[PDB]
């Protein structure tokens, strides 16, 4: 069995570069958003139910505003660790 | 318990309302399940009932 | 030299023989040859590697289907027993069915102190019996009784301990624990000695047909064409009054009593052969002589007897005591040993079937469970359910049908044509086609009293089954499927749960 | 350290239980 | 106890499969609301013509793949609660986003 | 002693029995004369020794009460003698000169120890417990609740040694959660306010 | 379920490549001349 | 979001009683219609062999009728499919444990594994 | 050929999302699983069977799965050649200045 | 069958009794032992029971209520030995409605026998009714004669065309005794069976 | 095994979705050992994907 050496010479020569601007034929002349219309269309189809307080009618509201607080306050948790160093 | 003393700067005394959501939410939700079984089967015979 | 006329000439030229399948008759020296100098053949076997056939009368090879998964072949990964669909077991032989579970305490496990943190076990105790002789013995004469009734008379509890060589009690003591071996010997030796001070003068069955097994055909056995005879009840008679005939109800065995189990004889030789236990176990202090080291059944210096291990003490008949042995763990590691086989002490397998099902036994528990699972074998439905019989006492087979409910509808409601079969009993029509199967049946009789030692009557009888057949066949063709219905379930409803 | 050189055949069984690391 | 318990609101009632396979049976069960992330509960709104009247209950089940079969068969509207209102309103929160 | 091992638990009775004015003497005897009586004819809570007091009197309580009330006769002698368990139990509730009560106390933990050596060794020499439960369950809990108030009588004990256990154990457990958090989560210069700005 | 409905080689020795074939004549120039 | 993630992701003695009151009930539900017409013990072991066992304790039993388990016994392509090599020598050390047995009634270790199987207790019928 | 002495174009496939739901993966092994090494009584011997072997260009698929948990990214950015560069950098600066405060007790 | 079997099959079918608060049972005892059960198919025949036992110990009557079983519970109840139990002498008896032995006795006089006389609870079937499940066919058992006739005239007047299916009635002791007692084709034959309770083709 | 090509070794091996990989193991006589596998995925994969 042999005993391997560290690469230390052009390692990953493909990593430090920018070839995304040339294969989605940009500068020459998919679609994303369907990530947000399925997010909210699970939260409303789920929603968990609140049956603690006899599955009121807004819900998916309370759901939805759950959702989004959620994501801003995650966020800006991060921002907030990642400058406290 | 711990991260509550060290964040508030006070334990949390009975007298305490975090004490009380940590005994209730807490032991009571979470680990007393766990203790009632653990009891039931180990010192309430021991105790001599059931 | 060394037997030269005597260990040469072929051991009497193994003038020993078997049968396989065909008739063919092979040699002993032959087979162990074929299992000694072939070890090519067996780096296959134990490698459990799959081949298939082709098919000979095939053209293209075409790979023949079989389905070879069996249990012993799919189960070598599982641990500590093997698994079965009944069908299997039901073949390989495989007959001892469990019949009672017990423990062999060191301290008791009470309910109180720590859940049972006193709870030191020995040996797990499980007893096993021949189930076909189960059923032969206990089940012609304590069949079709109420069950609660025959356990409830003592008449019941000697005659299971009575028959135990006969119905070939094996008991499985496997350890549940790394038990010291000088201890272990110690303890049953004490056990089996207080046990065999209280063996009075019993009874003991005896022999009423010699020989079987001829020095030409060891694979074959003489008790089907004993069973398949011309006659079969009438020969088996008059060999037993030609001995001993018996005295007791349907289970035969003429047993003697008393003096069989004789005191200053086989209870004494077999106290002399518990002291050759700490002298044959654990002998001259040296952990690497004593017999049992090396192998899985201790650890690697001898000294302890590994947890898991089990031993399995078999009593024949003619005081026969067979103790083996089988390591615990992996079943495809398991090894089995056969430890040793004494003949003729008819005072060990009456000590030791005292000693696990008597007034006092081991277990009390082991003990009741053997003797009331016993009356399920007897009454011939075996104590798992290897036939899959729906009408088990317990462990029953389902029918696989959904139970049916009946709708609040009209549309699935319809009226065909003669497809139900009768499900109301006690009816005009059942009650007429019941007198019409009875005129014919009436017929079937008159006409098998006119077909015209006991082989003639066998044979008059077989005349007379034909022209029953004949005469229900033509009556029942006159009727209908509903009155073939009726006859079979007149014919399951009236022999009795044990078979005769 | 230590000279207690200890005899037993439930130190495998151990080792075998350390499968948990 | 309805004669003897007080009022207080109107909770749901947690039913077993036995229990709703009988009143679907029956023809007590006017819709089901299949919920859960698994799935596996159901709001059972009964109709009128049942012992009690229009209550709402919930069951939970095991996955048996005969319910279809029994409530398409008598008389059972299984429904979801997101209709193409909430789905419009959805899409309008993606749009605000 | 199989089924004498119940006289062998009324012999721990007798030794139990062995240990003014006031209302607290006169309902001690008030309860011997009910156990005098009761042999004849069947044939506070602020402290952790309170705690097992009150304890041994309530179980006891059930033990007669399902047992006398519900060689054959050690079984109801054996729980005869729950009730003079239950008087000793009760003279020690007010455990009232010390001295009264102490010898009382020696004799409580001595057929203590003579019960837990009895009804502990009565599995392994022969005899059964398992199988009348509401009668032979108490006997062996006033006999566990007896050993361990000879260990928290006989040690002072209390509730403040038992709160001292209770805080340190969170204690240790706080300064490892602590060092947990510090080395693997967030450093705690990092999560904390940096003063001097 | 489908359309349709009503209705020494591939059982011994087991297809035939299909990729191949462009090799042929190569394979057999290679047996021809060993020298190669 | 933990609340949203799955919303977004998407004794044996009382059987015996029991057996016991089968076992009668059966037993008289079977005389009444005669009349009228007219989880323990699922191991199954073999330390011996079952047609040597039959034949050694047949030697005193005499059967004035064969019951239903010995009846079956008595009752009970594939040529070509148990012709491997393999399968024409396992049947020989079946045979080596038969001569073993057999020698034995007239520390060894055995030639095969001691065989001890369980049953399952919930079937359907053939 | 030995696998080792093989000279082999590397392809990239792009899978569909269904590539397992199809099967055709499956159906490939479970073709390749289903002959080898059959006993023929009508001769005797054990026989490869013809449709066993391999043809001229015909070669035995390996399927091997990767793992991503092997893929230790965190790890292989951290000790990338620029930074352990700047580490050996650091490191020289930091004991040069280490000994230099030391060295300086004249 | 098995005793699950026979339970799962027997569910559909209620029964009535009389029973003190705590669940016990009104045993009119009579005389020597000979405790019945009387397990009411009909709510009616309960009732008058109710009326009698008001009659004779009016503090029994306010206690009892009348108890609806299903009969898996009854045939758990009927099938073990009281012996065992340790309360026997019980008989419990089944009670059958006066109108279905009447509409049983008449069914039996088509053939012609002694037909003031009949023995245990009647059970209706018409030779040739089925119910079409899923895909299984069941064989309806009817508790009720008027029932059996809904089905049967419904059934051929939606099918077309005689047209008379035979109807008979047997006894439901015996056709719970069979189900219990079958194992070979009769097994299979009473797999198929299902049980009509008395008022489920109503007017509805 | 000791009787496999190299000796006794452990390798790791990622699998396929195979359903027959199972019938397969427990027809060769492998000693099939799964282990633990809790049912709350969100409860026991939370505390270390925070670290
Ligand atoms: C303690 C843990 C070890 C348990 C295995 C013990 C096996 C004894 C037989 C043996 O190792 O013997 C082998 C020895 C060496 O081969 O045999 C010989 O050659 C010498 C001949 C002597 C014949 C032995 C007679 C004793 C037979 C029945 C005793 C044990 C039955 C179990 C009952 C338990 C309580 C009911």
């Amino acid at each position: 069995q042999s005993e391997h050496n560290v690469k230390i010479f052009h390692n990953s020569w493909w990593t430090h570069l920018n070839i995304k601007n040339l294969v989605n034929n940009q500068d020459m002349v998919f679609n994303s958003e369907f990530i947000n219309s399925a997010i909210i269309k699970s939260i409303n189809n789920k929603t968990l139910v609140e049956n603690y307080v006899y599955s009121p009618s807004s819900e998916k509201e309370t759901m939805q505003l759950l959702l989004m607080s959620s994501s801003i306050l995650l966020h800006l948790c991060a921002i907030i660790s990642l400058v406290s160093i | 318990l711990a991260l509550l003393t060290w964040m508030s700067g006070r334990l949390p005394t009975p007298a305490t309302p975090e004490f009380w959501m940590l005994a209730y939410f807490g032991f009571y939700r979470k680990v007393w399940p766990d203790a009632a079984a653990w009891l039931q089967g180990y010192v309430v015979p021991l105790m001599g009932f059931a | 030299e060394a037997l030269l006329a005597l260990v040469a000439q072929r051991v009497a030229a193994e003038r020993m023989f078997f049968t396989l399948e065909d008739g063919s008759k092979v040699s002993l020296w032959d087979l162990q040859q074929y299992v000694d100098n072939n070890p090519e053949l067996a780096a296959l076997a134990a490698s459990v590697r799959r081949i298939a056939v082709a098919d000979p009368e095939d053209p293209a090879g075409r790979p023949l289907p079989g389905g070879g998964a069996s249990g012993l072949d799919r189960s070598r990964g599982l641990t500590g027993a093997a698994h079965m669909s009944g069908q299997e077991a039901e073949e390989l032989e495989l007959d001892w069915g469990q019949v009672g579970r017990g423990a062999l305490w060191r301290r008791r496990p009470t309910r109180w102190l720590l859940g049972g943190l006193d709870g030191v076990k020995d040996w797990e105790l499980e007893a096993y019996a021949h189930e076909p002789l189960a059923n032969q013995l206990l089940g012609a004469k304590y069949g079709g009784r109420d069950p609660r009734a025959v356990v409830a008379d003592p008449a019941y509890a000697a005659d299971v301990l009575r028959a135990g060589p006969l119905l070939g009690m094996t008991f499985v003591l496997r350890a549940a624990r790394d038990l010291p071996l000088q201890e272990v010997a110690s303890s049953w030796r004490g056990l089996l000695g207080n046990y065999l001070q209280r063996q009075a003068p019993l009874s003991l069955p005896k022999a009423v047909r010699p020989a079987h097994l001829d020095p030409t055909d060891l694979n074959g056995v003489a008790w089907p064409a004993l069973l398949s005879r011309p006659a079969a009840a009438a020969h088996a008679a008059a060999e037993a009054e030609a001995a001993g005939a018996v005295p007791d109800d349907e289970m035969g065995v003429a047993w003697r009593v008393q003096s069989g189990k004789e005191a200053a004889a086989s209870v004494a030789a077999a106290q002399q052969l518990l002291q050759s236990l700490p002298d044959a176990l654990c002998p001259g202090p040296s952990p690497a002589a004593w017999p049992l080291t090396g192998t899985k059944l201790v650890d690697e210096g001898g000294r302890n007897w590994r947890r898991g291990g089990s031993v399995w003490v078999t009593l024949q008949p003619e005081g026969g005591v067979l103790v083996q042995a089988q390591t615990g763990g992996v079943v495809g590691e398991q090894e089995s040993y056969l430890l040793t086989h004494v003949q003729g002490q008819e005072a060990l397998a009456g000590a030791v079937m005292s000693a696990f099902m008597g007034p006092q036994p081991l277990d009390p528990e082991l003990a009741a469970a053997a003797r009331s699972v016993l009356l399920v074998p007897a009454n011939g439905f075996t104590a798992a359910n290897k036939e899959r019989d729906p009408n088990h006492p317990l462990y029953p087979s389902f029918t696989g049908v959904r139970p049916g409910r009946a709708p609040r509808d009209v549309a699935a409601y319809t009226l065909a044509g003669g497809r139900t079969p009768l499900l109301a009993a006690g009816g005009p029509g059942e009650a007429k086609l019941a007198s019409e199967l009875r005129t014919v049946m009436e017929a079937a009789l008159a006409a098998a009293a006119r077909a015209e030692e006991a082989e003639a009557a066998e044979a008059r009888r077989a005349r007379g089954r034909a022209a029953a057949a004949a005469v229900m066949a033509e009556g029942l063709r006159r009727l209908g499927p509903d009155a073939v219905a009726m006859l079979e379930r007149t014919a399951a409803e009236a022999e009795a749960p044990q078979g005769g | 350290e230590v000279l207690l050189g200890q005899q037993e055949a439930a130190k495998n069984v151990a080792k075998q239980l350390d499968e948990g690391v | 106890s309805v004669k003897t318990a007080w009022r207080t609101q109107e909770v749901l009632r947690e039913l077993s499969y036995t229990q709703l396979w009988a009143l679907v049976g029956e023809g007590h069960v006017a819709r089901v609301r299949f919920y859960g992330p698994e799935k596996n509960k159901v709001m059972a709104t009964t109709r009128a013509s049942a012992p009690g009247g229009e209550r709402l209950c919930k069951v939970v089940l095991p996955p048996d793949p005969e319910l279809l079969d029994h409530l398409v068969s008598n008389g059972v509207v299984v429904d979801t609660g997101v209709t193409e209102d909430d789905r419009l309103r959805a899409s309008l929160l993606v749009q605000m986003l | 002693p199989w089924s004498s091992v119940l006289l062998g638990c009324v012999a721990a009775t007798y030794l139990r029995a062995a240990g003014l004015l006031c209302w607290r003497h006169q309902r001690l005897a008030l309860t011997a004369a009910a156990y005098g009586m009761v042999a004849v004819l069947t044939q506070s809570v602020s402290t952790v020794a309170g705690l097992l007091l009150t304890t041994t009197i309530v179980v006891s309580l059930y033990g007669l009460f399902a047992a006398v009330f519900a060689a054959a006769g050690l079984r109801r002698l054996a729980a005869g003698g729950l009730l003079l368990t239950a008087a000793a139990s009760h003279g020690l509730f007010d455990f009232p000169n010390p001295t009264i009560y102490s010898l009382l106390n020696l004799g409580f933990v001595a057929a203590a120890v003579l019960q837990s050596y009895f009804l502990y060794i009565a599995p392994a020499w022969g005899v059964n417990v398992n199988w009348d439960t509401a009668l032979w369950g108490p006997m062996y809990g006033t006999a566990f609740l007896g050993l361990v108030y000879g260990l928290v009588a006989l040690t002072k004990f209390d509730w403040s040694s038992v709160v001292d256990a209770v805080l340190r154990v969170a204690c240790w457990f706080a300064e490892l959660t602590m060092w947990f958090w510090d080395t693997f989560v967030w450093k705690f210069s990092w999560s904390e306010k940096t003063r001097r700005a | 379920y489908g359309e349709g409905g009503l209705r020494a080689l591939e059982a011994v020795v087991g297809k035939a490549p299909a990729t191949t074939g462009r090799y042929r004549r190569d394979l057999e120039l290679l047996l021809a001349h060993p020298e190669l | 979001l933990a609340l949203l993630t799955p919303t977004l992701l998407t004794n044996d003695l009382i059987s015996i009683k029991y057996c016991f009151n089968n076992l009668y009930n059966y037993i008289s539900n079977k005389t009444a219609l005669s009349t009228k017409n007219l989880l323990p013990y699922l191991k199954a072991i073999s330390p011996l062999y079952s047609k040597f066992m039959i034949d050694h304790s047949l030697k005193f039993i005499t059967p004035k009728t064969t019951l239903k388990l010995l009846q079956h016994k008595l009752n009970k392509n594939s040529r070509p499919l148990n012709h491997y090599n393999q399968a024409l020598k396992l049947i020989n050390g079946y045979e080596q444990y038969k001569n073993n047995l057999q020698i034995n009634c007239n520390i060894t270790k055995l030639k095969l594994n001691l065989t001890k199987t369980t049953v399952p207790f919930k079937t359907l019928i053939k | 050929m030995p696998e080792w002495d093989m000279e082999k174009y590397r392809f990239y496939v792009d899978l569909p999302g269904d590539f397992w739901e199809s099967g055709v993966l499956q159906r490939h092994l479970a073709a390749q699983r289903a002959e080898g090494a059959v006993w023929d009584p009508a001769s005797g011997q054990y026989i490869l069977p013809y449709r066993a072997q391999k043809k001229v260009f015909q070669v035995s698929t390996e399927v091997q799965l990767l793992d991503p948990q092997e893929s230790w990214d965190f790890l292989g950015w951290l000790l990338a050649p620029g930074r352990l560069e700047f580490y050996e950098k650091a490191a020289c600066v930091a004991i040069a200045l280490r000994v230099l405060g030391i060295v300086i007790a004249i | 069958m098995a005793k699950d079997e026979v339970k799962a099959r027997l569910a559909p079918v209620p029964v009535y009794t009389v029973a003190n608060p705590k669940n016990e049972f009104v045993l009119v005892a009579g005389e020597n032992n000979t405790q019945l059960g009387f397990f009411f198919f009909r709510k009616e025949d309960a009732e008058a029971l109710i009326e009698k036992i008001r009659e004779e110990n009016p503090r029994l009557a306010r206690d009892s209520k009348i108890l609806r079983v299903p009969m898996d519970n009854v045939y758990e109840v009927f099938t073990t030995p009281r012996e065992q139990t340790g309360l026997q002498g019980i008989h419990f008896r089944f009670m059958p409605d006066m109108k279905q032995v009447a509409h049983a006795l008449q069914l039996y006089k088509d053939a012609g026998v002694p037909t003031r006389q009949f023995i245990g609870v009647p059970v209706f079937q018409a030779e040739g009714l089925t119910v079409t499940t899923r895909d299984m066919q069941y064989v309806p058992l009817f508790l009720c004669k008027e029932d059996l006739d809904i089905a049967v005239q419904s059934a051929y007047v939606q099918r077309n065309a005689a047209p008379l299916p035979k109807v008979e009635v047997g006894s439901f002791e015996e056709v719970v005794m069979r189900m219990t007692a079958s194992a070979g084709n009769e097994l299979a034959a009473w797999s198929q069976v299902m049980f009509v309770a008395p008022e489920l083709l109503r007017d509805s």
